[PDB]
């Protein structure tokens, strides 16, 4: 239920994605950090999971993506 | 195709909850 109030925590995971700390995520750092958080992806799997979050359709995950994402049911 | 628009969010959730009940020591 508590996914709007996340932002608290939902901020911190973005420094932590974001290796770049350009404030994006790609495809290519999304699954890196899976890696090291220990999941296991596939260029497809990766890449439909971005596609669910990319709002504007660029290929990358900000910030408003980034809430929506982990509010999405 | 399924699509695994409910699995490809728990495979994100689940990820995030690692996180936290690592970086969350609490004690
Ligand atoms: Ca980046
Ligand atoms: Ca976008």
């Amino acid at each position: 239920m508590k996914e709007q109030d996340s932002e608290e925590e939902l901020i911190e995971a973005f420094k932590v994605f974001d290796r770049d700390g350009n404030g994006l995520i790609s495809a290519a750092e999304l699954r890196h950090v899976m890696t090291n958080l220990g999941e296991k992806l596939t260029d497809d799997e990766v890449d439909e999971m971005i596609r669910e979050a990319d709002i504007d359709g660029d290929g990358h995950i900000n910030y408003e993506e980034f809430v929506r994402m982990m509010v999405s049911k | 195709k399924r699509k695994q628009e409910e699995v490809s969010a728990i495979v994100i959730q689940r990820a995030y909850r690692r996180y936290l009940l690592k970086q969350k020591v609490k004690k």
